[PDB]
């Protein structure tokens, strides 16, 4: 039976048995429960993480140590081990005899427990083709009877979905519920575990790095509970000290390194920003204002606010940002936050709201209900933020969307985090979200009927409140109203388009040259401050692109070669210099 | 518009069968 | 224990692994993860293509070029087979003496670290009908104890549908987050492995054809990630030399075959377009114009619009032409379009929008959403 069967006694003697600490009412309830006269087989039900082995595994620490109720000095806990038990029961009755034989050697000592973890899978077992006699129906008769004790641990979803089924099993098993321990018994649980760890790792654990793992991880880290959620932070703190060369410094483990291990953990920027990402910080503006123009007011509202998450004065629990880009058409509403991404070198979660047109689509974001068809596909929303937390989620066209789907983002834009149909809860913390929308343009285009117009732009706004309601509208942290383009902007447009089309044409080897006259007349010619920067890329490509492209596929530009464009003021028409060469 | 019509998708449970050996002497 | 695992250090030294280029990030939190005092199982979880098996693989090849530190080196990488583990496993008690076996042996080693790849199979591994006995239960009390290590590799929608539900089993792997690397990174990674492609298919690629494979993927292969995008033009352009040319094949592998492959593999036209091609573009305008007369302006857009793209100056992230014919009945409107399919020789893709004609038939062309019929 040794085989089966480990001590958990003589292990926590030699070697270490992991200790607890605390757990004195959870520990007292288990013997109360182990001293009945029947039934005394204490279940330990909790949370994954919680320390229900521990508590089962620690008790056989406090037994040799001596500080247990005489009742229970001088008893033996043994864990079993059920692959043991059905490593070799080929043949028929070899699994009953090895476990009849070892419940007879807990009745003769009188003073054993038997601590089964992962008892869920005792109610399968030894069961080839049809039988129904297994651990859990063998175990049965002597748990009523009460000769023997038998700790058992079990998470919520496998005593629930498993365990709980078996209605007999269950009443003799008396569930003691395990419950998340608080911040400050967490950490008096790392400082007794301290020594340990620090042993492994030839490393210290400064006390301000111990309280600093907890906090920062229950902050940042929300997949897994307290006790081991903060042991996993200072573990894997000692381990990069001892990665690290012994040479150039190995002394301790401070709260910097506490940091560096929960951003990589929850794939969140680290704190204490680097000088080369404050360097990036600072001039993102100046080079957002390089590909936008005259949109400066709206680049500040999304620089300034990942600079205060970055300096830690970022919301709590909020997103980074919930900015409504409302404007007229080609605007470049959605050209800043496709070039913020870039320069912040993050995933764009791009959405169009428009495919959400139906009150139906919510399940697309977050999910179909259990029990469906999409159950497995998950939500496009959910999953695409939980695989890139940092990132920018741009839902274009949002008012197209049904105005259902924009109570999804209420809790979003106020709790930063959104429920998946499976209950994994998403964070957007770290997101950047960024709705632009297009409401007011017909109302702008319209004209009033009066001697004198009227100002438009007020119109939109009220617009804004009707397919918004005030609870979205005030989680929102600032609505930027974009506006239309003016003369002076659209000349540096005209340069930027042709700067794209230079770069088409170095693949090809062909080099373009625009005099400064000639690009005036482009601007003169296209611009529409309705339209907007669009109709710009309109007469660049009719004008400019459409030449080329008949000599480049059948003329003298298939071999890379200079082109010069000017103006003839004569005729008002561009000239095309090819230069064959 | 119309009503939005939903559809289920039934589980069916599956098991496998293990097998016990007798020597005949 | 041999014929159900296989020794990755091994087939390192006969070059049966590929070398690993870059990926020292990950690779640095995956040695930290794996001198944990408990639940040191590193997990990779990333999308298909990214390299997961490349890194848990390349660690063990990592070790025969001795650049690992001192902790990882001496220490050996077994690939678990489920099959093998599952096959004639039908007497009660087999599967476990197997894996029990497995799990003494990495125990009394102290050095050796599994590597179970596509770890989300394990969950569903031999059970009985209402046995919940699988190597994820039997495992688990090991992989706290940290005794022994396991590495695993699992894809996002695997992880969360399945492993992420096992929450037991989850908090016992470390989850290491992979990314597709930079295009800088992806042409540095085709160079390592550009050896063993150019000896199996007698090729040499030239230094702009690897680049141009690495950036023509990108933009014209989709639902691919860059890694495996980039190895799939590389593998195919070698093996097109090899054959095609049956007489003196070519040696090299330049730009323009690439540019054919990518155009086979995404079904789009090919960039640096031949002549046969050329005629039809300057023709086309004259053969339209014949079959639909009048209406020149029309032609010249759609004509002008294709010439464009062709030659490499269309835009980057839009169609090649939007185009809005309002007009009266009978002139041609979409006897234009059709006839323009046929002198191309593309697919029409006709919809009717008489049918689209309430809000409740958008889900037809989009699709329903999840949880709905259709
Ligand atoms: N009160 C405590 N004192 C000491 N260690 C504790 C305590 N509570 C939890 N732990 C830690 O918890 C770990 C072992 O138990 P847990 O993994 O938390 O729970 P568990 O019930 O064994 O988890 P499963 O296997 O996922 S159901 C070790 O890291 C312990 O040190
Ligand atoms: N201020 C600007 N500077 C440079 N390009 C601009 C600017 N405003 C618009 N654009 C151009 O706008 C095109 C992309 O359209 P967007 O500006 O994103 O449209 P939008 O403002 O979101 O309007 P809708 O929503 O599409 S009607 C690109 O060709 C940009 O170059
Ligand atoms: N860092 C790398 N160095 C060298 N080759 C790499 C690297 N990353 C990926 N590859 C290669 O890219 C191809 C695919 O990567 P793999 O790691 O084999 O993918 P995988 O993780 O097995 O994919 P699945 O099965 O779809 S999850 C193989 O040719 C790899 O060798
Ligand atoms: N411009 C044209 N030149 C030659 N034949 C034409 C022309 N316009 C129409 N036809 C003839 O008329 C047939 C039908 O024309 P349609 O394609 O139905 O016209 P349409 O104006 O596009 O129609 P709608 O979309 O119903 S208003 C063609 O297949 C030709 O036989
Ligand atoms: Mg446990
Ligand atoms: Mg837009
Ligand atoms: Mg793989
Ligand atoms: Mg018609």
């Amino acid at each position: 039976t040794e085989n089966f069967t480990t001590n958990l006694n003589q292990l926590a003697r030699v070697g270490g048995i992991d200790p607890l600490i605390g757990r004195e009412k959870e520990l007292e309830r288990a013997i109360q429960v182990l001293c009945r006269r029947r039934k005394n087989n204490p279940l330990l039900v909790g949370e994954s993480g919680v320390g229900k082995t521990a508590i089962a595994e620690g008790l056989a620490w406090r037994i040799v140590q001596g500080d247990v109720p005489e009742v229970m000095a001088d008893c033996t806990i043994y864990s079993l081990d059920i692959g043991s038990l059905l490593a070799g029961t080929k043949y028929r009755g070899d699994f009953e005899k090895r476990f009849k034989a070892l419940l007879k050697q807990l009745e003769q000592d009188t003073n054993s427990i038997l601590f089964i973890d992962e008892i869920h899978t005792i109610i399968g077992a030894g069961a080839a083709s049809g039988g129904q006699v297994d651990a859990a129906n063998l175990i049965k008769p002597l748990l009523s009877s009460g000769k023997i004790r038998v700790i058992g641990s079990t998470t919520y979803q496998e005593f629930s979905n498993i365990f709980e089924k078996d209605r007999a099993l269950a009443r003799r098993f008396q569930k003691i519920d395990i419950t998340e321990p608080s911040i400050e018994e967490t950490v008096q649980i790392i400082n007794g575990l301290k020594p340990k760890y620090e042993a492994h790792h030839d490393v210290r654990y400064t006390a301000k790095a111990v309280r600093a793992a907890v906090e920062l991880a229950v902050k940042y880290i929300n997949d897994r509970h307290l006790p081991d959620k903060a042991i996993d932070v200072i573990d894997e703190a000692g381990a990069r000290a001892r990665l690290m060369p012994v040479s150039k410094r190995k002394k301790t483990v401070n709260v910097a390194d506490i940091e560096s291990v929960v951003a990589r953990i929850a794939r969140i920027p680290e704190k204490s920003v680097s000088q080369s990402d404050r360097d990036t910080l600072k001039n993102l503006g100046d080079r957002l204002k390089m590909l936008v123009f005259g949109q400066d007011k709206a680049i500040e509202a999304l620089t300034e606010a990942i600079k205060m998450a970055r300096a830690g004065l970022g919301h709590e629990h909020k997103p980074v940002g919930s900015f409504l880009f409302a404007g007229p058409t080609g605007v470049g509403k959605t050209e800043v936050t496709v070039q913020l991404s870039k320069a912040l070198g993050i995933e764009l979660l791009r959405f169009d709201m428009s495919e959400y047109m139906e009150r139906h689509t919510v399940s697309r974001l977050i999910g179909a209900p259990p029990g469906y068809v999409g159950f497995d596909q998950g939500g496009l929303l959910t999953d695409a933020v939980i695989k890139h937390p940092h990132a920018v989620l741009l839902l274009d066209e949002i008012e197209k969307a049904h105005p259902d789907v924009f109570n999804i983002l209420l809790q979003v834009m106020d709790n930063g985090t959104l429920t998946d149909n499976n209950g994994r809860k998403a964070d957007f913390r770290n997101v950047v979200l960024v709705m632009t929308t297009n409401a007011g343009v017909r109302e702008t285009e319209r004209k009033s009927i009066g001697l004198i117009h009227q100002d438009n732009s007020t119109d939109a706004m009220e617009e804004i409140k009707k397919i918004f309601t005030p609870e979205f509208r005030n989680r929102l942290d600032n609505i930027i109203w974009f506006d239309h383009l003016s003369t002076d902007v659209i000349h540096q447009v005209v340069d930027k388009f042709i700067v794209e089309l230079q770069v088409q044409l170095d693949q090809k080897g062909v080099s373009l040259e625009v005099s400064q006259e000639a690009r005036n007349w482009l601007a003169e010619k296209g611009y529409d401050r309705a339209m907007g920067a669009r109709p710009m890329a309109r007469v660049i490509q009719d004008n400019l692109k459409k030449p080329l492209a008949n000599e480049l596929l059948f003329g003298s530009l298939v071999d890379g070669g200079q082109v010069t464009v000017a103006l003839d003021k004569e005729k008002n028409e561009l000239t095309y210099g090819f230069q064959s060469a | 518009g119309k009503t939005n019509d939903w559809l289920d998708f039934d589980q069916l449970a599956e098991e496998k069968v293990r097998d016990a050996l007798k020597p005949p002497s």
